């Protein structure tokens, strides 16, 4: 699948249903399709072909949106820089990524590096789509890891569309996500695709770092799910927990989680979902998790859980054979959401994304972090092999 | 440390039915559904040959 074709079911179902809420402008999902459509056309005019890396920056906003969208229904992925990274990273990542146009506004017009065709969201064309395809590239996201050099994880639709419309989000038509992320990180995922293919609505976050005071604001304006990364969720967790109350579900991930973080938000919100995210960049956002029921108590561990739907896990020793519960080893992820691999850098990607011993000519990806079972398939992490 | 970053291991260069290669520890057990194409060599000479001969990342 893809996620415009999910999209797509959803612009059927309801198409005046809210999609996007940027302060007082919003936008039905057949809005968004057409305005997509629109600049589809534009980029298509512009000579966006099949397969082209076309690079973004703007500020988050509906436009943004409305862009990463033209972009995949122009058939090309998208290679999203933040607009507040220095020039040399900029360029590096136009550069290495291999795209020759970047789609700004004019508040960045002046960050798109020298060479690089400019398309300014700002500025009337025809619609024209060549539609998005589960084997092409959807986007070019970049990291570092725990190395330092910047390298592009190259994902393909069909791995975005597994993750997005995953049954386990259990995001509805009513639900509005907050979003917030940087759209440069895949957290970014779930706070645009998860709602838009489920039918919910995407809240633009004012600009500035979302905090208990603004979380609070956006919950009473409607939100019903918000995401904060690790740092984020322990300092509120642990001086304002009762911030979170009103969500349907709060979620956290990408550093350390202490449990002592999760149980302060328990105690002071006994109904709100709290959910556990567990991943690397290379297999799209998250590949497991852990989900506290509202009522339920954290122990005196929180796990990263047990694989999304669709998803694998293995812990291998180092004769890359299996170990039995409360043994740690070798994290390895497979089955749904892998990416193709690093751009231009083959060679690192079969060190990397490697053959899978347990399904028939398939892949798996090596964590570089350690894990231990639990007795009843959940997994309890470990540290950095290497830290 | 990890096998797959064993520098005085010796290694395989699998490929799948897709053409996606994989580095391998010559020491396991070839997975199912993937072939042998180079070694055992060292760790750096497998990694030359995947730069070399795998140059679509696209599954085929
Ligand atoms: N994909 C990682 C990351 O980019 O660090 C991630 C994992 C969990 C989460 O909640 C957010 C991000
Ligand atoms: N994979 C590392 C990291 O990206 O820093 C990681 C380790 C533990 C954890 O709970 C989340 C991420």
């Amino acid at each position: 699948s893809t996620v415009p074709e999910l999209l797509a079911r959803q612009v059927t179902r309801a198409p005046d249903a809210v999609a996007v809420v940027d302060r007082d402008r919003v936008l039905t999902y057949r809005e968004l399709d057409e305005l997509a459509g629109r600049l589809s056309g534009r980029l298509i005019g512009r000579g966006v072909r099949r397969g082209d890396r076309v690079a973004v920056l703007l500020d988050r906003s509906a436009d943004l949106v409305v862009t990463l969208l033209a972009i995949w229904k122009a058939g090309a992925a998208y290679v999203p820089v933040d607009a507040g990274y220095p020039a040399p990273r900029v360029a590096f990542m136009v550069a290495d990524s291999g795209a020759s146009r970047m789609v700004c506004s004019a508040a960045t017009r002046d960050g798109v590096p020298e060479g690089i065709e400019a398309i300014v969201v700002t500025d009337a064309f025809e619609a024209s789509a060549a539609g998005a395809r589960p084997g092409d590239l959807a986007y070019v996201m970049y990291t570092s890891g725990s190395t330092g050099i910047p390298k592009g994880v190259a994902v393909p639709h069909r791995s975005v569309a597994e993750l997005a419309g995953n049954p386990g989000w259990a995001v509805e038509p009513g639900d509005a996500v907050l979003m917030h992320a940087p759209y440069a990180f895949d957290a970014s995922l779930f706070e645009i695709w998860v709602p838009l293919v489920s039918g919910g609505r995407v809240v633009i976050a004012e600009p500035g770092p979302v905090d208990a005071r603004r979380l609070r604001e956006a919950i009473s304006s409607g939100v019903t799910r918000a995401h904060l990364t690790a740092g984020s969720f322990r300092a509120v967790a642990e001086e304002s927990p009762e911030s979170f109350a009103g969500l349907r579900e709060v979620l956290t991930g990408g550093d350390v989680v202490p449990a002592h973080a999760v149980a302060r938000v328990r105690s002071a919100c006994p109904r709100v979902r709290i959910r556990h995210l567990y991943g690397p960049t290379e297999t799209t956002l998250c590949a497991t998790w852990h989900l506290l029921e509202p009522g339920d108590e954290i122990g005196p561990v929180l796990p990263i859980g047990r694989p999304l739907p669709g998803r694998r896990a293995q812990v291998l020793d180092a004769s890359l054979r299996a170990v039995a519960p409360g043994v740690i080893g070798d994290l390895y992820l497979s089955g749904a959401g892998l990416a193709d691999g690093y751009l231009r850098r083959a060679g690192l990607t079969a060190e990397r994304f490697v053959a899978d011993p347990s399904a028939p000519g398939a892949r798996m990806y090596r964590t570089g972090d350690l894990a231990q079972w639990t007795a009843d398939g959940a997994l309890l992490f470990a540290g950095r092999a290497d830290d | 440390t990890n096998p797959f970053d064993n520098e005085d291991g010796s290694f395989l260069v699998l490929v799948n039915g897709e053409g996606q290669h994989s580095l391998w520890p010559a020491f396991a057990e070839v997975p199912d559904g993937w072939t042998g194409v180079h070694g055992p060599a060292s760790r750096q000479d497998c990694l030359g040959y995947v730069e070399q001969n795998w140059t679509d990342l696209r599954p085929k």
